[PDB]
């Protein structure tokens, strides 16, 4: 996902 | 306490939503600002999250689980508390460049649940909140919400929120009082954001015929994990039933 990616 | 030195450290600042206030009062532009006003705030609940004492305690799909269903209560509190202490509740302070007033209330076809955040602002005011104990409900507010079929590790889970919920009774102290009104406003937060959740939800829906714009990460959550929590798969934790 777009927040897991930003997240991580 | 070195728990409230953290909260008040971590605290995020001022975000703006870039809305142009030259423009007349649309929907459209309403709705769309405010959506841009999330995707920023998103990315500041992200960086004050990961700094929260413990946090990294759970299992990384747990820390992203929560904030992506948390959002939307933790986002309306810091909003209710920074219309309380900025304009005393008159108006709601989503950002010091996007203010609603009545008219605005009326325009973004949210009228009912702007009343109802109003209220919970007002209620920062009649209870008499300090900057501390909105700081501790504040990080209380994200470990408020799970599957109904729990989280990849449960017990880290439910020992930071159990230590969460100690370091509210502490920084309270007939005070007995006190708690049961600070989780009644707790408990508030959360049926104003399931419905925030349900108009955001319909409102991307049908968002190319309004000409709405929903920015990235935002179209995501609220089309991935938003209809986890409408469909009951995921459910708040209340404190009183
Ligand atoms: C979180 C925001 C913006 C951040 C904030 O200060 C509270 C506020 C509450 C309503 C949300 C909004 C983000 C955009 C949403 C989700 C719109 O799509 C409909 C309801 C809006």
């Amino acid at each position: 996902s777009a927040f897991s990616r930003y997240y991580t | 306490p070195i728990f409230l030195n953290v909260l008040e450290a971590i605290e995020p600042g001022v975000v703006c939503a870039g809305h142009d206030n030259n423009q007349p009062d649309s929907f459209a532009a309403l709705l769309s600002s405010l959506n841009e006003l999330g995707e920023r705030q998103l990315v500041h609940v992200v960086k004050w999250a990961k700094a929260l004492p413990g946090f990294r305690n759970l299992h990384v799909d747990d820390q992203m689980a929560v904030i992506q269903y948390s959002w939307m209560g933790l986002m309306v509190f810091a909003m209710g508390w920074r219309s309380f202490t900025n304009v005393n509740s008159a108006m709601l302070y989503f950002a010091p460049d996007l203010v609603f007033n009545e008219y605005r209330m009326h325009k973004s076809r949210m009228y009912s649940q702007c009343v109802r955040m109003r209220h919970l602002s007002q209620e920062f005011g009649w209870l008499q909140i300090t900057p501390q104990e909105f700081l501790c409900m504040k990080a209380l507010l994200l470990f408020s919400i799970i599957p109904v079929d729990g989280l990849k590790n449960q017990k880290f889970f439910d020992e930071l929120r159990m230590n969460y919920i100690k370091e509210l009774d502490r920084i309270i102290a007939s005070c007995s009082r006190r708690f049961y009104q600070l989780t009644k406003l707790l408990d508030s937060v959360q049926p104003i954001a399931r419905e925030l959740h349900q108009f955001t939800f319909d409102l991307l829906i049908k968002s190319h015929m309004v000409s709405v714009d929903f920015p990235e990460m935002m179209a995501e959550i609220i089309s991935v994990q938003v209809p986890k929590i409408l469909s009951g798969k995921v459910k708040p934790i209340y404190f009183h039933t």
